[PDB]
């Protein structure tokens, strides 16, 4: 009955900042580290880093140590992942998941995913036109 | 003899873009393909290859909604000609 | 860093198939603790990944015995035994016995069927955008099978390599199949200064491409 619930998408620009939530159901958020993954769109599933729910201690894997920022509300039991300087290629889908009390890994329990895109575009509708045979 | 017409859905942010045909009464043959990116806005088609007879006929409007602009809009296929 | 090397990329199969999905390690993945890590995850459509199997060969509460893992060292197998119409979707290799947690390539589980040419048809651009100034040549190569096939845009006799952008179909719900559309965009005045369009199809299912074109 452990649910990890995340939040809705996020159409953001270069430059702006995000906060992303990840609200932990049925367990004892404290006791376990929560993590995050990222998956670029079509594929590329990367592992984002970990924060130490205990301490708040954050891990991040040496690609993300740049913008990305973890921490967490104990009063409601969830995690955050933040973003700054925020580029073109963060566009993707975050995960945040958790174990079993293994010591090494298991990623058992995922989030939903919440997708950040980034896109200098301010809400544009499409124009149509109509594909008639030529030929 | 099948007649495949298409609608150039372009130039759209964000997304999605839910093309139907004929209201919805063409469920066959019918593909509205991934959006891309020109650059920063997506671009999307789609396709539906009618019965020859019918086409010409009459009754082929394509119907693309975006969700976000809250804007509705079909275009109906006209021959062109010369 | 352990990288993670899945085969095939693509793997199709007929209901009722065994399927033997591969994950190779570039350094052996036997965590301290005295347990090699390798875990399989099937992602669906739009959704996360569904752990299977873990340290190795242990399928995780709830999948099936027909998702089996195997293997010792860097080399590991999983291997399913009767595919059932939910097992599609892209495999994944993981392992956590080091840092950073790699993930694999991802295995694409899909349906085999006769493989069959596509049904090319071209289209100039319309009134409108013309007018707007833009102008899209719209080639849909709908239908073929395998997904493999190669769209060349050829104006005025000649190859043209930039403007385009593709788009793909995943595999046809209704018959298993593929489909995609190819767009060149030029500008009204670069569209204007040119006469023949061609779009050539080339499919495994023959030796002379398809071909479809026109002129203004």
């Amino acid at each position: 009955q452990i649910q990890l619930q995340q939040s809705g998408p996020e159409l953001k620009k270069p430059g702006e900042t995000v906060k992303i939530s990840c609200k932990a159901t049925n367990y004892a958020f404290t006791d376990y580290s929560m993590h995050w993954v990222k998956q670029a769109p079509g594929g590329d599933l990367k592992y984002v880093g970990w924060i130490n729910t205990e301490t708040d201690e954050p891990t991040f894997a040496d690609d993300f140590k740049g913008r990305f920022a973890f921490s967490l509300d104990t009063s409601t039991s969830t995690a955050f992942l933040q973003i700054n300087n925020l580029k073109n290629e963060d566009t993707a889908t975050y995960f945040c998941v958790r174990d079993r009390h293994d010591y090494g890994e298991i990623f058992t329990y995922w989030g939903q995913g919440t997708t950040v895109t980034v896109s200098s575009a301010k809400t544009t509708p499409p124009s149509v036109y109509p594909l008639a045979p030529g030929s | 003899s099948m007649v495949t017409l298409g609608c150039l859905v372009k130039g759209y942010f964000p997304e999605p873009v839910t093309v139907t045909w004929n209201s919805g009464s063409l469920s066959s043959g019918v593909h509205t393909f991934p959006a891309v990116l020109q650059s920063d806005l997506y671009t999307l088609s789609s396709s539906v290859t009618v019965p020859s007879s019918p086409r010409p006929s009459e009754t082929v409007t394509c119907n693309v909604a975006h969700p976000a602009s809250s804007t509705k809009v079909d275009k109906k296929i006209v021959p062109r000609d010369c | 860093d352990v990288l993670m090397t899945q085969t095939p990329l693509y793997l199709p199969v007929s209901l009722g198939d065994q399927a033997s999905i591969s994950c190779r390690s570039s350094q052996t993945i036997v965590h301290n603790n005295g347990n090699t890590y390798l875990e399989w995850y099937l992602q669906k459509p739009g959704q996360s990944p569904q752990l299977l199997i873990y340290k190795v060969s242990n399928r995780f509460s709830g999948v099936p015995d027909r998702f089996s893992g195997s293997g010792s060292g860097t080399d590991f197998t999983l291997k399913i035994s009767r595919v059932e119409a939910e097992d599609l979707g892209i495999y994944y290799c993981f392992q956590g016995s080091h840092f950073p947690p790699t993930f694999g390539g991802g295995t694409k589980l899909e349906i085999k069927r006769a493989d069959a040419a596509p049904t090319v048809s071209i289209f100039p651009p319309s009134s409108e955008q013309l007018t707007s100034g833009g102008a899209s040549v719209v080639c849909f190569l709908n239908n073929f099978y395998p997904k493999d096939i190669n769209v060349k845009w050829k104006i005025d006799g000649s190859e043209r390599q930039n403007g385009v952008l593709n788009s793909w179909t995943d595999q046809d719900s209704k018959d298993s199949t593929y489909s995609m559309s190819s767009t060149l965009t030029l500008t009204k005045d670069e569209y204007e200064r040119h006469n023949s369009y061609t779009c050539e199809a080339t499919h495994k299912t023959s030796t002379s491409p398809i071909v479809k074109s026109f002129n203004r």
